[PDB]
């Protein structure tokens, strides 16, 4: 029951990818729940390449009493975004999202509206984007029986012309194995297999080929947790790409994070790319 | 010594006759000043030696001011009108023929607000969600 949608489906690998590693940015998180029903979120991403400054106040206010969910963040850009979802208000699996961006310093707006079915193997979701520039409709439709899964996307644009932007993702998920291959407009070909030997040991590899330029790239990851407070992430790419990750539990809700990236070659021409994340929890 | 400059202007459309009345042309701005044809030419005589912009005046449609050269001996030659370069960017025949591109802009132009475009608001939307809910209510 509840199908993956698209955007889901196999965000397991490329959340292997993504979490863990952080390396030329520092990560600054703290989180915290309240007795009723108030969360609050504070986080600031810090670069040293760039030299830049990034965060988001992020506030969350879940109401369990008619299934609303109010969402306020707040940039450095002086950009405002307020969110409404509403769930099971009168149908089974309905969801309703509406996404709002102003600027007070400045004056620009913008608007987005998810809707999203979920029923016992049908997923269907709508985004309808209104800018200036043009509105646009993406829908996503998923499918499924038992463990055999097809989704297909599409994206359409009344501004230019009847541009039409498909997407086929066909994969095959169950217990400890996840295997996924999207194919966008027959140009591009991804794909990614994750599996876990035991509750320690995790390996993912991706593939990815055109058929433009005939591009094939490929890259494995490996994590391992050796204790339920430690933990260590390898990845490594086609050419020469290689990143460690080493993630320890300092205090009871205190985490630290060690990221480094090495590009060196033997041409007397190398680089490190160092990163630290820390966050608190309450 | 003194020379004359003449010159074709040739409208897209209309009527050579309707964009005859009120039309001059000028050459210095207020020194040398001619007179268009039933037609459309521009002859200008009693003209010394030197470098002269031709421009035809018009509160209707415009036209591109000309640089022209003459010289002592008789030679006539026609540039485009650079002030911040003071080069031979183009040469085109002498025979001016000038080509109006069209009404220049004298307005202003205001647009209102789609009423696609208006959902946008971050307050027309919030207004959306309760529409929808009290609309599914008789239904």
């Amino acid at each position: 029951a509840v199908p993956p949608t698209y955007a889901d489906l196999g965000k397991s690998a490329r959340d292997v990818f993504t979490k863990g590693y952080g390396f030329g940015l520092i990560k600054l998180d703290l989180k915290t729940k309240s007795e009723n029903g108030l969360e609050f979120t504070s986080s600031g991403s810090a670069n040293t390449e760039t030299t830049k400054v990034t965060g988001s106040l992020e506030t969350k206010y879940r109401w369990t009493e008619y299934g609303l969910t109010f969402t306020e963040k707040w940039n450095t850009d002086n950009t405002l975004g307020t969110e409404i979802t509403v769930e099971d208000q009168l149908a089974r699996g309905l969801k309703l999202t509406f996404d709002s961006s102003f600027s007070p310093n400045t004056g620009k707006k913008n608007a987005k509206i998810k809707t999203g079915y979920k029923r016992e193997h049908i997923n269907l979701g709508c985004d309808m984007d209104f800018d200036i520039a043009g509105p646009s409709i993406r829908g996503a439709l998923v499918l499924g029986y038992e463990g055999w899964l097809a989704g297909y996307q599409m994206n359409f644009e009344t501004a230019k012309s009847r541009v039409t932007q498909s997407n086929f993702a066909v994969g095959y998920k169950t217990d400890e194995f996840q295997l996924h291959t999207n194919v966008n407009d027959g140009t591009e070909f991804g794909g990614s297999i994750y599996q876990k030997v035991n509750k320690k040991l995790e390996t993912a590899v991706n593939l990815a080929w055109t058929a433009g330029n005939s591009n094939t790239r490929f890259g494995i990851a490996a994590k391992y947790q050796i204790d339920p407070d430690a933990c260590f992430s390898a990845k490594v790419n086609n050419s020469s790409l290689i990143g460690l990750g080493y993630t320890q539990t300092l205090k009871p809700g205190i985490k630290l994070t060690l990221s480094a990236l090495l590009d060196g070659k033997n041409v007397n021409a190398g680089g490190h790319k160092l990163g630290l994340g820390l966050e608190f929890q309450a | 010594d003194r020379f004359k400059i003449e010159g074709r202007a040739v409208v897209p459309g209309v009527k050579p006759q309707d964009w005859i009345s009120a039309a001059r042309v000028l050459v210095d701005g207020e020194e040398h000043v001619g007179f268009l044809k039933t037609d459309g030419s521009f002859v200008v005589h009693d003209i010394p030696s030197g470098s002269y912009v031709v421009e035809v005046v018009s509160p209707a449609y415009r036209f591109d001011p000309v640089r022209v050269d003459i010289t002592s001996k008789g030679k006539m030659r026609a540039r485009y009108v650079n002030y911040i370069k003071t080069s031979e960017v183009v040469r085109l025949p002498y025979p001016l023929q000038m080509k109006s591109s069209g009404p220049p802009s004298y307005f202003i132009k205001r647009e209102s607000w789609g009423w696609t475009d208006f959902l946008m608001n971050p307050m027309v939307m919030m207004m959306v969600l309760p529409l929808l809910i009290f609309v599914l209510l008789p239904k």
